[PDB]
C-alpha cells in the first residue's frame, strides 16, 4: 500500500527547531550566493554550475542520463566545467563546497516541511 | 568562552634576601621568600589605578593623563590604597607577606634586575589571560572553529 507508505517515509524524519530552520535558510543561501560568486570568477553561467552541484551531489550519471533523451551532454558540457571550476586558488574553491552544501541543505528542508 | 589576552610591562620591589630569582615564573610558581612583611615602596608620584587580577593585583601610577609607572602585586601582596586615590613618592603602596607567588592565571617572560642594598627592582613582561563569556542565540551562528587562535576585531559569530 502506497497510502500508509508515504506517510510512514515522511514520518522518519522529524521535523524542525526555529534553531535549525534558521540555520537551514541560511546556509541554503549561503551556498546559493556562492554559485552567484563563482559565476563571477569563471565567468559562467547562474544556472549552469548550479546544475552541475547537482551533477556531482544529486548522483552519478544517473541525473544527466534521463531528463527526458534531451537536457545537457553529460560528458561535453558538464565534464569540461567540472574540472574547468577545479582548478582555481584557495579563494574561490571554498566557495564550492558552500555550494554542494548550500544547494544539499535545500533538500533537508524540503524533507522537514513535508 | 573566548579567553583573551592581555600584556604589560611592570615592575616591582622586593628584597634580595627574598627574590627567587627567576628569568621565568610559571603561574603560581613561588617568588620572593622574603623575611618580614616588606612595604611596597613606591618609587614615584602620581594617582593609582588599582585592577584586581585573581589572586594578584596591578597598580597604574599616572599624573593627569599618561602612565608615570605600572606595579605588578603578586598573591597575597597586598594593597595598601584605593584605586584612584592620589599618592606620593615612598609613599606605603602594598604589603608583601612571606611567600607572594606568581598569579595562578599569569606568566613572567624576560625578567630584569636591578638590586640596590638588602633590596632588589625586578621588572617583569607580564602576560595573562581574562576570559569572557558570550550567550549565543538561535538568531546567531558560530562561525570560527573550536579552539581556534582569533585576531583583533574577529567575527566569531
Amino acid at each position: 500500500d502506497p497510502v500508509r507508505q508515504y506517510l510512514h517515509e515522511i514520518g522518519q524524519v522529524p521535523l524542525l527547531t526555529l534553531e535549525e530552520e534558521i540555520d537551514l535558510a541560511r546556509k541554503v543561501e549561503e551556498g546559493m550566493e556562492a554559485i552567484k560568486k563563482l559565476s563571477e570568477a569563471t565567468g559562467l553561467d547562474q544556472e549552469l554550475i548550479r546544475e552541475v552541484v547537482r551533477a556531482k551531489i544529486l548522483g552519478t550519471a544517473r541525473i544527466q542520463k534521463i531528463p527526458g533523451l534531451k537536457e545537457k551532454p553529460d560528458p561535453k558540457t558538464v565534464e569540461e566545467v567540472d574540472g574547468k571550476l577545479k582548478s582555481l586558488p584557495k579563494e574561490l574553491k571554498r566557495y564550492l563546497h558552500i555550494a554542494r552544501e548550500g544547494e544539499a541543505a535545500r533538500q533537508h528542508l524540503i524533507e522537514a516541511n513535508l | 568562552r573566548v579567553d583573551y589576552l592581555r600584556k604589560e610591562r611592570a615592575a616591582l620591589r622586593i628584597p634580595l634576601s627574598a627574590w627567587v630569582e627567576k628569568e621565568a615564573y610559571r603561574p603560581g610558581e613561588v617568588l620572593a621568600e622574603l623575611s618580614e612583611p616588606y612595604l611596597f615602596r613606591a618609587e614615584e608620584s602620581g594617582v593609582v589605578e588599582l585592577k584586581d587580577l585573581a589572586e594578584g593585583h596591578l597598580i597604574y601610577l599616572r599624573q593627569e593623563e599618561e602612565v608615570v609607572a605600572r606595579y605588578f602585586l603578586p598573591a597575597g601582596m597586598t594593597p595598601l590604597v584605593v584605586e584612584g586615590e592620589i599618592v606620593e613618592v615612598g609613599q606605603p603602596l602594598a604589603e608583601g607577606k612571606g611567600l607572594l607567588r606568581l598569579p595562578r592565571h599569569m606568566t613572567a617572560k624576560e625578567v630584569e634586575a636591578e638590586e640596590e642594598g638588602d633590596s632588589v627592582h625586578l621588572t617583569l613582561f607580564l602576560e595573562w589571560t581574562e576570559p569572557k563569556d558570550y550567550k549565543v542565540a538561535p538568531h546567531m551562528n558560530v562561525i570560527v572553529p573550536e579552539g581556534a587562535k582569533v585576531q583583533a576585531g574577529e567575527k566569531i559569530v
